[PDB]
């Protein structure tokens, strides 16, 4: 959610 | 020759392998400033930070931090600034950087909203008559004109330093159909856009570095810059077989983490350079062929 790569 | 390597990688199906090779071999430098507690709300993503040694510094005494990195390609003879999609509170910082660095172009590769999620603030004005004032940084931004094509839009903006009343023309190149973690429609669509950026002079050494961003500023922008640099290298050496794409990407990753976010984006970069080589090697006509295959012109009424 606040990460580019999940 | 580069084609041989590509076909070989395609036939073997090892793009994921080559990509993880790059990921393992990639520079790992510290990002202390980016991680300070006072910069938490200046970073879009916790996992995407500029290295301390290559970050852009805002020329301001309060806090000089912006999530942006200078990619300086010594051999290619070009610099780029890669940055995240500005946040609501960092639109002023963003245009401050553009001013201080004397950039003439901004290349945007995402949309402010993708898949119903905000990916970037509306940091430029959509209507001529509604200019934007960034008070914290004393800058005014006005839409002068725009040229809307089917998959990208070029916008002519005027940036005014309210302190000195000096004004600058900024060109905005907005690629509107490039999905996050995805690739362009075709090499022709990507290259048509890239050579539009080049033809504007926004990449000339007579200006500051072009600013390139997406949402995080590593995936699509990494793809964009990688392709442009390799094509520069091919033109200088004149020998396409000399340019090692993987080596170029690793160089670039010394200045910003994560450039190229998927193996398919890596595969596409190869495709783009191989196709773009046709222009390097002196085919004047191929540029018009890209424009047709891109279907950039919209449908009249
Ligand atoms: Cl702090
Ligand atoms: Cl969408
Ligand atoms: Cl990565
Ligand atoms: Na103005
Ligand atoms: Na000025």
């Amino acid at each position: 959610k606040e990460y580019y790569k999940v | 020759e580069m084609e041989k390597e590509f076909e070989q990688i395609d036939k073997s199906g090892s793009w994921a392998a080559i990509y993880q090779d790059i990921r393992h071999e990639a520079s790992d430098f510290p990002c202390r400033v980016a991680k300070l507690p006072k910069n938490k709300n200046r970073n879009r993503y916790r996992d995407v930070s500029p290295f301390d040694h290559s970050r852009i510094k805002l020329h301001q005494e309060d806090n000089d931090y912006i999530n942006a990195s200078l990619i300086k390609m010594e051999e290619a003879q070009r610099s780029y600034i890669l940055t995240q999609g500005p946040l609501p509170n960092t639109c002023g910082h963003f245009w401050e950087m553009v001013w201080e660095q004397k950039s003439r172009g901004v290349v945007m590769l995402n949309r402010v909203m993708e898949k119903g999620s905000l990916k970037c603030a509306q940091y430029w004005p959509q209507k001529e008559e509604k200019e934007m004032i960034f008070e914290d940084t004393n800058l005014k931004l006005t839409l002068i004109s725009e040229d809307i094509k089917s998959y990208y839009t070029v916008r002519q903006l005027e940036l005014e330093n309210l302190t000195t009343q000096e004004t600058r023309e900024i060109l905005h190149f907005h690629y509107t159909t490039w999905p996050a973690f995805g690739v362009p429609e075709s090499p022709a669509s990507f290259l048509n856009f890239l050579f539009k950026v080049r033809e504007s002079g926004s990449l000339s050494p007579e200006h500051g570095p072009v600013v390139v961003h997406a949402s995080a500023g590593i995936g699509r922008s990494g793809t964009f810059c990688l392709a442009d640099t390799c094509l520069l290298l091919m033109d200088k050496r004149k020998d396409p077989s000399s340019v090692d794409i993987k080596k170029v990407l690793l160089e670039m990753r010394k200045f910003r983490m994560g450039l190229i976010a998927t193996a398919d984006q890596l595969r596409f970069s190869y495709l783009a350079v191989i196709e773009g080589a046709k222009f390097i090697m002196g085919d004047s006509s191929v540029q018009d062929q890209w424009k047709e295959l891109s279907h950039e012109d919209l449908e009249p009424a």
